[PDB]
C-alpha cells in the first residue's frame, strides 16, 4: 500500500523510504493519487471513497509555514498541546470521563502559548527526552494578521464548489495539527467530511471503510474513546478482537501540497513518518449532507453505524445510567439472537 | 419517522474545542 | 409449591393429588390463597404480585357450566379450536409467520360450531385417539341469551372496583378456555393484567416474575412465538439456555370458584391436571395503567422488558427487515459490551 | 421524552381474535 515513494522534483530523491513506516499485521492497497481535474477524482468523492488530490492548491499560502514563521505570526492565543510518553495519541472526550472513572488517559492536554510549545519541543530535543508532543488546535480570528492573510488565500473557490456539489453542510472548523516524528493518532472515525491538507513533512494515512466496523471494535458510545478503535495495532488481542484478523486497509503517504479526502464514517489511522521531522497539517471539517427524504433499502454500512450509535445513546438515556447499556444489550441477545 | 430518527447522523469529531474561523 | 391438596367440602376428599402434576426441573414456592376481604390480598394486587382469591364470586353464574349446558345455550357462532398431537399448545401469532417461513406450528387452529367441538371431543375419547383439543375463544354478543344472562351476573361490582383502584385501562376481552386433561399452555407473558377465573376442573399455574427474563429466553419479538419461552420445559437445553438452571417459580392449583391474579409481564405456565377431566376457565384482560408522568430510577424489571421489546420493534422497522435485527445487535455487542 | 417512548408498554396477549363483549 502507498506504492513506491515518489521522486521529488529537481532530482532531490525519494521523499521517504520504507524504513520510516511502522509495521502492522494487516494488508493494504493504495489510495488513488489523482489530479483535481480528473473525472475519476470527482467520482470517488461523490461516491464517498477516499482519494489523494495532488494539485488543489488548497493551502498553498501555508506551504511556507514552519515553526519560526508561525511563532512570529500566529499571535499570543492559547494552543492545546497533548503530551505523552508513548507515540500513540489516543483521542478522548473529557466530558465523558465522569461515566468511566477507571479510564486513565495516556496523553495529557496542556494549554500554552505557541512560543511555549516551540521551547518545550526544543528542550525535549536537546536533552534527548522520550516525551512526545502533539499540538491540535482549531484556528480562529485570534491568530495574527499574516496567518489571517494566509487563511484567506486558501483555495476557497475549489473547496466551496465541493461543498456545494456534495450537498454538505457548513464548514465547522479547521484543525491545525503539528506533531513530532513518529507520532500516531490511533484508528477512529469522524462524523464529518474531511479534506486533510498536508503542509510540512509526511504522514502515512491508513483508512478502513465503514463496513469494517465488525473488525475494529469501537469503544462504547458513552466511553471517553467513543469512535476510536479498542484494538492496539502494535499488539492486537485476537482473543478479544478476532475479526481484526480480517481487516484490510487503504493507505497512502501525503506530503506538502497533497490533500486527502477522508469520507465521513471512514476509519483512519494517521502516523508522522519515523525520522521525518515535524509534520504540519490543517484539516477542513464539513457537516455531512442531510439524511435523505426517501430512505432506500438495503441500507448502507454508514447508515447502520448511525443506527447503532443512536441505539446506544437512547438506551443510556432511558436506563438513566450508561453503565447499564451493556447488561441490557447482553440480556436482549443471549440465547435469543446469538 | 422511526427509520429517519435512527439513521440520523451526529457530528462528533476528534477536537476538544470546535469553532469556525470567523 | 401449591401445598397439600385442599379438602373438598362434605368430606369429598382431596380434589387432586400429586400424581396428576407434571414433573419439572425447577423449584417452586406457593402462591398465597386468600380471601378478597383480606388486606394482604389487596396489597399483593397493588404491588403487582400474584394471589389466588378464593371467594370473589367473580364467575359464580358460570360454575354450573359444562359441555351440555354450553352446547344447548352458547348459540351457533364460530369457535377457535386448536388441535395438536402433543400436550403442548404453544401460542403463535399467525400474522408474524411470513417473517419466519421456517416455523411449522405443532398445533393447528380450526373454526367450528360448539356442537362440532363437543362431537370431535367425544369421538377422540371413544376411539382412544392421541389427538388433543383446546378451545380458546373470546366471548361476545353472539352467544345465546342464557350465556348473556350468566355473563351479566358476574361480579362486576368487585372487578370494576379493582380496575378503578389499580388505575387500569379498559377490559379488552374475556377468553373462554376449554381444554382436555393434560393440556399445557407453555410459559409466556401477556401485556395486559389478568384475572383468571377457574370454572370447571383444576389447573396448575406456575408463574415467574418479570426479573426472570434472563432465565426464560423469549423468542425474538418478530417471531410468531413472541412473548413465549423458547425453553422446552420437558427437556431443557442447558447449552442454549444455561440460566434456565436458575429459574424459580410460584405455583398454585386453582379449582372452581378460584380467581388467580396474573400480573402484567409475569410469565405463566398453565396445565390442566392429568386425569382430571375437562377444564373450563374464563379470563378478564385489562390494559395496564399508563406509563407514569415522572419515571423513577432505578427502573423496574417490567420497564426494562418494555424497553427491550421497543428496541427490537424499532430496529426491525429501521432496518426494513426483521431478519437483520439479530446480526445488528451482535455487531453492536461483540468485543464492545460482552 | 425518549425514556417515556422506550418504556411504553404494548398490549399483546395470547388470543388470535380480541373483542369486548358488547
Ligand atoms: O492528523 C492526525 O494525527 C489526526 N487527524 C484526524 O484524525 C483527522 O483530521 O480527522
Ligand atoms: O389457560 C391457559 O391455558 C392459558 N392462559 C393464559 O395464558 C392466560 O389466560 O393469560
Ligand atoms: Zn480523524
Ligand atoms: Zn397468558
Amino acid at each position: 500500500g502507498s506504492g513506491e515513494p515518489r521522486e521529488e522534483a529537481g532530482a532531490l530523491g525519494p521523499a521517504w523510504d520504507e524504513s520510516q513506516l511502522r509495521s502492522y499485521s494487516f494488508p493494504t492497497r493504495p489510495i488513488p493519487r489523482l489530479s483535481q481535474s480528473d473525472p475519476r477524482a470527482e467520482e470517488l468523492i461523490e461516491n464517498e471513497e477516499p482519494v489523494v488530490l495532488t494539485d488543489t492548491n488548497l493551502v498553498y499560502p501555508a506551504l511556507k509555514w514552519d515553526l519560526e514563521y508561525l511563532q512570529e505570526n500566529i499571535g499570543n492565543g492559547d494552543f492545546s498541546v497533548y503530551s505523552a510518553s508513548t507515540h500513540k495519541f489516543l483521542y478522548y472526550d473529557e466530558k465523558k470521563m465522569a461515566n468511566f472513572q477507571n479510564f486513565k488517559p495516556r496523553s495529557n492536554r496542556e494549554e500554552m502559548k505557541f512560543h511555549e510549545f516551540v521551547e518545550k519541543l526544543q528542550d525535549i530535543q536537546q536533552r534527548g527526552g522520550e516525551e512526545r508532543l502533539y499540538l491540535q488546535q482549531t484556528l480562529n480570528d485570534t491568530v495574527g494578521r499574516k496567518i489571517v492573510m494566509d487563511f484567506l488565500g486558501f483555495n476557497w473557490n475549489w473547496i466551496n464548489k465541493q461543498q456545494g456539489k456534495r450537498g454538505w453542510g457548513q464548514l465547522t472548523s479547521n484543525l491545525l495539527l503539528i506533531g513530532m516524528e513518529g507520532n500516531v493518532t490511533p484508528a477512529h472515525y469522524d462524523e464529518q467530511q474531511n479534506f486533510f491538507a498536508q503542509i510540512k513533512g509526511y504522514k502515512r494515512c491508513i483508512l478502513f471503510p465503514p463496513d469494517q466496523f465488525e473488525c475494529l471494535y469501537p469503544y462504547p458510545v458513552h466511553h471517553p474513546c467513543d469512535r476510536q478503535s479498542q484494538v492496539d495495532f502494535d499488539n492486537p488481542d485476537y482473543e478479544r478482537f478476532p475479526n481484526f484478523q480480517n481487516v484490510v486497509g487503504y493507505e497512502t503517504v501525503v506530503g506538502p501540497g497533497d490533500v486527502l479526502y477522508i469520507p465521513m464514517y471512514w476509519w483512519h489511522h494517521i502516523e508522522s513518518l519515523l525520522n521525518g521531522g515535524i509534520t504540519i497539517t490543517v484539516n477542513f471539517w464539513y457537516k455531512g449532507a442531510p439524511t435523505p427524504k426517501r430512505i432506500e433499502y438495503p441500507l448502507k454500512a454508514h447508515q447502520k453505524v448511525a443506527i447503532m450509535r443512536n441505539i446506544e445513546k437512547m438506551l443510556g438515556e432511558a436506563l438513566g445510567n450508561p453503565q447499564e447499556v451493556g447488561p441490557l444489550l447482553n440480556t436482549m441477545i443471549k440465547g435469543r439472537y446469538n | 419517522d422511526i427509520a429517519a430518527l435512527l439513521i440520523a447522523a451526529g457530528a462528533d469529531v476528534n477536537a476538544h474545542a470546535k469553532g469556525a474561523f470567523f
